């Protein structure tokens, strides 16, 4: 059950290049084993054995090989894989990327030790997410509603307010008895770390928030284990302490850019744009660690923020994220220059679990039909707006002027709401039904005549 | 051991043998002329070293002299007014010791000369026997009339003072402080050696609150920068780059300047190295040269490619050593696009995998780990000081396109972008800072300073921004349909926008009245031009013609506002004259 | 003689101002993002080599 | 009986396909029809509905049995299959019985190990050729044959094999050929003289 043998301490390094240290004469090396380097100048560095071959062990260090000797450095083989001390007291504290406290505190008192790689849930005992989280944003709770156990990213760009709507969906996160929020920050600035830290103390929410912040000057191989630490405490709260966890993995493009440098140092096979061939499976080992199981009353929801490069949804960061997750939230640059605060372009946004989380018993009857018509009236009027710029402002059909009447009343009234306003889903569907009043009753093709007779005359 | 042998050279790379206790990224001296190189692989007893210099005539069996340190700068007195390259060789001393025009490929000339004498005086708190932590100022060297060089402890060591120096003149080799610790007593001189890749330790990061008074009127008002912030400018051929780089050295509230020319050009660096020694600073007494507070890192592309890649880390480490003294440093990297071309050649020589457009995988992480070294922070040391580092990094994209693995990765890390334009230089609009493509993200942290000091500036500039943002949609219809269909409300805001781009933004740098426009002049020159706007907003709600022909002299009083010289005109006179213009507008309406 | 040339002129302006805006908005933004696809796909043939 | 997954099941003689596979969708049955015993590929990006066409074909088609192979896809997609299938019935002989009685699942999600994406494809076709030999009309839905091809690339990256275009191994087109060729309406071995069929509808994720 427990390791009792003493630890072997090798001074037998025989090769180091890049971030990889190669030891020799290691006696029965173990794959994915943690070692503890002590430098000739006395500082400690951790490592992970990445490939064994006979008596050799190719360990990569988490801090970089700058200064590692070939004679004087000493490497101590901890006989087990990377486990972290997890506890209920890791809730209200901040941590860095590796494992350590930042807020002048003590170490964790280790209720038990969990492996950070996890183990995948049996798909027979994994139940479907059903209870819709009302997050107070009309572009979400109207047309892209999330469930309790849903993985759903926020597809963002550089400079857009994705940090601001991350702190906005933390305060207003409730059902249609609070969420134990776990926050992982990787590759962030100093101001972005202070923006999230001083917001979780402003609303009094730092009694149930475990911040895992790893700054931009922190080492880039500690960004790999940062989402694995913040999801192995989230599995401890949700699957053992029966708690409803909201995990936010902000700047997921800084994780996978830190994944490219490690694989390019190992000379792995590249996929598209230099990213490794296992980028789909490495992203899915931290995205599929979500949902709820049948024997437990807890759940874990992931909202991983990523900034796509050059506003491109076909880059390997947001393309491979859409294949694993269950629909995305797309904030836009064109709706940010118009000073709409949530710039959520709803057209490439999606919620794959919204069909089971809305309806008669869930919110109300008209929800599934007004969202299909608010989406189609938005898509036609953008095709009309791409037609009037070529043809003219006067050579249009008179039906095509209502689609210009819709979009100017859609973007300023439906999705624009302000940074502290939390509209309920009954507030949203009564705002969303007002925008369909400017159209005739037989131009709304997606809504049938039955529920048009109960909601459209009002 | 101390010596290694060469055992084979295959270009820039030397696979030196007999080096067992050698560390990674540790500088050595290869050959009889002692060419500098760094250890880049380590296979048992052999160490694979790439040489910074040109390997030519290096034999098998030449001595490889180990030093035991990575690439590191020498920090001490004798640095103000000195010109280094990227690996800190003194260019003003190499041309004086050797009496030639070339760099002789084997010069381990010390970066700080050990022949000049410096007037040292202790801190007057430290006695023999005091406990001292890392970062404590234990002396002050009066280096110039402007800069007091506060000699500090290194952040590494610690102990108890057993020997302090008496007040007198010393070299940089004389022992000044001696520290007993647990095992052995350490003694060290006025110079400290810090590795350039290692971030300087500090007590606490502070938020940036105070702005940089750059001197220009568009930059101090519309797109403000804070001391402790990171900016970026386009590095094209000629837009405004020569006057933004020189007004920020002459007319700023920053205590020391470091200018990092990073592999620029032959004649574009010889222009800078002969214009900065002839600049003049107006301190409160007499005029002074700018090189009493300015250090330069000069690199042409004839220099080694690893002395061009590490020029940025040499410049930021000089900027962080003068940050820890308590000064407010401002650093301008002259080109970061030419720095990323020094990463592509370093990674392309090591056969690294290209990530995007040839650039390596760690491009966006090495840019972030340099821009995050800038910030107003509370320094180490018991004297309880504070410092700052501001970074202005110019980016020269290919073809002027803002989609590039360097330019699009700069705009995601910097907060301020002063967009200089080529077209505004062809229309003689100086300075050529565009207002549409520019932005600034330090406005939310600058309100707390503006509400305690000026208090009528924050809603002043947001009115000035929506006027010019309105002008671009009004500019497409003035050629479409014309001014004959233009509204009485819209034709006036176009006519005050032309007053904005002529009086507030356009600022000639050679005129003696607009070289340094302070913020009291800046708040006055906009408060009388926005108050003219909203009183012209109710004048059309009551005729557009009679306000243009009758107030044409009041149109001249706003168009001769920029002339109210504040060098030789008192502040209180300019405030007094600006209030008199405010009463003339309120009486004429 | 100035009425029949007036109303036939703005008949030939709308067929020209549409053909100019069909090039600036449909044909050129289809070519300049075709050329953006050639360069990103020719960079991947170099890394595979 | 025990049978290797990489060995094609012996059979008497292959027959041309004549009866169509009615998926229930209107554009799929009319414009671009598929037969039982035919091979079909559904490419498309994320958000297009590669699964919804596969769920609507496993619930309402005219196939006797259904074998659904989730090869490296979402875990909640294999968890919604075994939720709404036993509450959905079908009527064949005047009686109603749930469609989970004709469905077998092979679930290897993306959280699960990597090399088992290859073993989940060859298992799902060997169960599909077994119910072929009873005289049933099997239909096999490989949920992603592009996550199987990413499993072959990562194994070949550890063997230091020389890549083909875009990093995939040179034998990529031979593993896909030896998987889709195992489909077809075909006269079974044995004396009672029956006929079976296997329809492979594999969704590619480019
Ligand atoms: N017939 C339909 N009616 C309404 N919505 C549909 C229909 N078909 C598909 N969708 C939507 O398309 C989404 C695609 O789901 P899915 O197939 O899992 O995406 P993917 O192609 O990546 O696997 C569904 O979640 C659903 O919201
Ligand atoms: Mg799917």
């Amino acid at each position: 059950n427990y390791l009792s043998q003493p630890r072997l301490t090798y001074k037998t390094v025989s090769g180091v290049n890049g971030p990889l240290v190669i030891l020799d004469h290691v006696k029965f090396p173990r794959y994915a084993e943690i070692v503890h380097l002590t430098l000739p100048d006395g500082t400690k560095r951790s490592g992970q054995v990445l490939e064994v071959s006979g008596s050799k062990a190719v360990v990569q260090v988490f801090e970089g090989t700058s200064g590692i000797d070939a004679k004087k450095t000493s490497c101590e083989f901890t006989g087990d894989i990377l486990r972290t001390p997890v506890s209920e007291d890791m809730l209200g504290r901040v941590f860095n990327g590796s494992g350590k406290p930042i807020d002048r505190g003590p170490v964790v008192l280790a209720e038990d030790f969990l492996d950070i790689m996890g183990q995948p849930i049996n798909p027979q005992c994994r139940i479907y997410p059903e209870e819709m989280i009302q997050t107070g944003i009309s572009a979400i709770d109207g047309m892209n509603s999330i469930a309790r156990g849903q993985k759903i990213p926020i597809f963002s760009a550089a400079g857009l307010p994705h940090n601001e709507i991350a702190a906005q969906i933390c305060r207003q996160a409730g059902l249609v008895e609070n969420f134990a929020i776990v926050f992982a920050a990787m590759g962030v600035n100093m101001e972005t770390a202070r923006f999230f830290k001083s917001d979780f103390e402003e609303n009094g929410s730092m009694d149930n928030v475990c911040l895992f912040l790893n700054l931009a000057n922190d080492p880039t191989i500690e960004r790999i284990i940062t989402p694995r630490l913040a999801l192995t405490t989230a599995e401890f709260l949700a699957y053992q302490c029966e708690k409803h966890v909201l995990v936010i993995l902000t700047d997921m493009s800084s994780y996978a850019e830190a994944l490219r440098e490690v694989s390019a140092a190992r000379e792995e096979v590249p996929g598209r744009r230099g990213f490794p061939g296992y980028m789909y499976t490495d992203l899915a080992t931290i995205y599929e660690r979500a949902g709820r199981v049948e024997g437990r009353n807890g759940s874990i929801t992931q909202i991983p923020i990523l900034t796509m490069p050059n506003d491109d949804i076909t880059h390997p960061i947001p393309d491979l994220t859409g294949y694993i997750t269950e629909g995305q939230i797309y904030v836009d640059r064109q709706l940010h220059n118009r000073q709409i605060y949530p710039p959520i372009n709803v057209l490439p946004s999606l919620s794959r679990l919204m069909k089971s989380a809305i309806g008669e018993g869930m919110t109300r009857k008209d929800h599934a039909d007004v969202s299909n018509q608010l989406y189609a009236c938005y898509a036609i009027g953008k095709d009309v707006q791409a037609m009037k710029a070529v043809v003219g402002e006067e050579a249009l059909t008179s039906d095509d002027l209502l689609y210009l009447e819709f979009l100017q009343k859609f973007e300023r009234n439906f999705i624009a709401q302000g940074p502290y306003e939390n509209r309920t889903v009954y507030e949203t569907l009564d705002i969303g039904w007002q925008l369909l009043r400017i159209f005739p009753k037989e131009m709304l093709k997606r809504i049938p005549q039955s529920t048009l007779s109960e909601f459209y005359p009002r | 051991s101390t010596f290694g042998y060469v055992h084979g050279v295959s270009g820039p790379v030397v696979t030196a043998c007999d080096m067992a206790g050698a560390a990674m990224y540790e500088l050595v001296r290869v050959g009889h002329s002692e060419l500098v190189g760094e250890i880049i692989r380590l296979e048992g007893d052999m160490a694979t070293i790439q040489v910074y210099e040109e390997t030519s005539g290096v034999s098998v069996g030449d001595p490889v002299l180990r030093t035991g340190k990575p690439l590191s700068v020498e920090l001490g007195p004798g640095i103000m007014g000195a010109i280094f390259d990227g690996i800190q060789r003194p260019l003003s001393d190499i041309s004086s010791q050797t009496q030639s025009i070339y760099i002789p490929r084997g010069v381990n000339v010390s970066a700080l000369s050990r022949d000049v004498k410096w007037d040292f005086t202790p801190c007057k708190n430290l006695r023999v026997g005091s406990h001292i932590t890392g970062g404590d100022i234990y002396g002050i060297v009066n280096e110039n009339s402007l800069i007091k060089h506060k000699i500090m402890l290194p952040p590494r060591n610690r102990g108890t003072v057993t020997y302090i120096a008496p007040p007198g003149n010393y070299d940089t080799s004389d022992v000044v402080l001696e520290l007993e610790f647990e095992g052995i007593k350490e003694k060290f001189s006025m110079v400290q050696v810090w590795p350039v890749r290692q971030v300087r330790p500090v007590t606490e990061k502070l938020p940036a609150n105070h702005p940089l008074l750059t001197g220009q009127r568009v930059l101090d008002a519309l797109f403000p920068c804070v001391q402790g912030g990171t900016t970026a400018i386009p590095g094209a051929f000629g837009c405004g780059k020569t006057v933004i780089s020189q007004s920020l050295s002459k007319y700023s509230n920053s205590d020391v300047i470091i200018y990092v020319g990073c592999g620029e050009r032959g004649n574009e660096m010889s222009e800078v190295l002969r214009d900065f020694p002839e600049l003049t600073m107006e301190v409160d007494g007499k005029v002074e040269s700018i090189m009493k507070r300015t250090a330069l890192v000069a690199n042409t592309s004839n220099m080694p490619v690893a002395a061009r890649e590490a020029s940025i880390y040499t410049g930021i480490t000089l900027s962080e050593y003068f940050r820890d003294m308590g000064y407010h440093v401002s650093m301008m990297a002259d080109s970061t696009s030419r720095w990323a071309e020094a990463l592509r050649e370093i990674s392309g020589r090591l056969a690294e995998m290209p990530a995007d457009s040839g650039y390596p995988a760690y491009l966006g992480a090495r840019l972030a780990s340099f821009y995050e070294r800038a910030g107003r922070v509370k320094c180490l040391g018991n004297p309880e000081r504070e410092g700052s580092v501001s970074i202005v990094g110019a980016v020269s994209p290919p073809g002027g396109d803002f989609s590039d693995p360097v330019t699009s990765a700069t705009l995601g890390i910097v907060q301020v972008f002063w967009g200089l334009d080529k077209k505004l230089a062809q229309r003689k609009h100086f300075p050529s800072v565009n207002w549409l493509i520019s932005y600034s993200k330090y406005m939310r942290a600058l309100d707390e300073y503006y509400d305690k000091h000026f208090t009528e500036f924050v809603p002043l500039r947001t009115k000035a921004k929506e006027i010019l943002q309105e002008e671009e949609d009004l500019a497409e219809i003035v050629q479409l349909v014309g001014k004959a269909s233009l509204a009485e409300t819209d034709k006036i805001t176009l006519e005050v926008a032309k007053l904005i781009k002529d009086d507030f933004l356009q600022q000639n740098g050679y005129t003696p009245y607009d070289r340094f426009c302070p913020f009291y002049k800046t708040v006055g020159m906009l408060s009388n031009m926005i108050a003219f706007y909203d009183m012209a907003r109710r004048a059309v709600e009551t005729t557009w013609s009679i306000i243009r022909e009758h107030m044409g002299e009041i149109l001249y009083k706003l168009s001769s506002m920029k002339f109210k010289d504040p060098v030789k005109d008192g502040e209180a006179k300019i405030k007094a004259d600006y209030a008199q213009l405010l009463e003339d507008m309120q009486n004429a309406f | 003689s100035l009425q029949t040339s007036f109303v036939t002129l703005d008949e030939a302006i709308k067929i020209t101002n549409r053909r100019v805006n069909a090039i600036e908005h449909v044909i050129i933004p289809r070519i300049e993002r075709t050329l953006a696809y050639i360069i990103t796909e020719l960079d991947e043939r170099e890394r595979e080599e």
